[PDB]
């Protein structure tokens, strides 16, 4: 069901699946190609930038050592886990710590 | 065009459709510096 | 004379197996969960809570992941870890049954 | 010996001419993100 075509419900029914927006504090897999080391894909806590004019993936400069990255024009992938099973394992196994 | 031509090379069946994958729910953008973010945080 | 194929040979379905559980005193694997096993336990419990939601955790949390983590930490998780040791040609499947309520959890919180 | 109708087509070009060392064939990187390989 859509959310714009469905506005007659006071609350939700138990068992439903809600596809909510990504918020600050969510974990995300963050990758740069080529992936040579196994630290090339790491899990970071998302900080959502409220500025509508920002279109870049910002990270601390000390975090570039994981990905062998720099800011001369590199592009990096990012996918946010949504499944509970994949979201658990991102926090416990794939965290950049 | 042949059935067995689909297999071998990098753009072949094995290395492009099986060992690799096109996925949804993924994003790409240029990276940037931000000294106010933690090492385990991404803007 | 090696003759034409018969029905005795040519079976595709593998024969069924008998689960042989090693006794507790004769176990060799470690009494400590690996990070892989702990992560799998927490993920499975979180998904099942997302399905059912019935838990005996006394505290209250608003996420299946947190509830699963606290269940693992409080040793109240309804799961077992079966470590497959060997599949014997005669049919037996020797495994190890470990209880995560009496093993050391490697996670941190 | 004065005919040109059935001359070899490939002979009008200049006559004459296993792994490519400079080809990224076993490197699985998207062709749209090749700037990560810049020497910088
Ligand atoms: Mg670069």
């Amino acid at each position: 069901h859509d959310i714009e075509g469905l506005k007659q419900d006071f609350r939700l029914e138990v068992g439903d699946i809600l596809y909510r927006d990504v918020v600050t504090g969510d974990v995300a897999f963050f990758n740069r190609q080529p992936s040579l080391e196994r630290s090339s894909i790491g899990v970071h806590r998302i900080v959502v930038l409220e500025n509508p004019k920002i279109s870049t993936f910002q990270m601390n400069v000390s975090a570039c050592a994981w990905y062998n990255a720099d800011f001369d024009g590199d592009q990096m992938n990012l996918w946010v886990p949504w499944s509970v099973m994949s979201r658990v394992e991102a926090e416990l196994l794939c965290s950049v710590r | 065009p042949s059935i067995m031509r689909r297999l071998p090379r990098k753009e072949g069946r094995i290395r492009k459709s099986l060992l690799g994958s096109q996925v949804w729910s993924i994003s790409r953008s240029t990276i940037c510096g931000n000294s106010d973010l933690h090492l385990d945080e991404v803007g | 004379i090696v003759e034409s194929p018969s029905i005795c040979e040519g079976f595709v379905q593998a024969s069924s197996q008998t689960l042989v559980i090693i006794p507790d005193n004769e176990r060799i694997t470690s009494n400590v969960l690996t990070t892989f096993e702990a992560t799998r336990l927490v993920a499975v419990r979180a998904q099942q809570l997302a399905i059912n939601g019935s838990t005996m955790l006394k505290k209250k949390y608003s996420s299946p992941i947190d509830i699963a983590k606290q269940e693992l930490f409080n040793r109240k998780i309804p799961l077992l870890v079966m470590r497959c040791i060997k599949v014997t040609p005669e049919g037996q499947k020797i495994v190890e049954i470990w209880n995560p309520r009496e093993m050391g959890i490697p996670l941190l919180d | 010996g004065e005919d040109s109708s059935m001359d070899d087509i490939s002979a009008y070009s200049s006559p004459g001419l296993l792994d490519d060392p400079f080809s990224i064939e076993d490197v699985d990187i998207s062709l749209d993100v090749l700037d990560n390989l810049a020497p910088q």
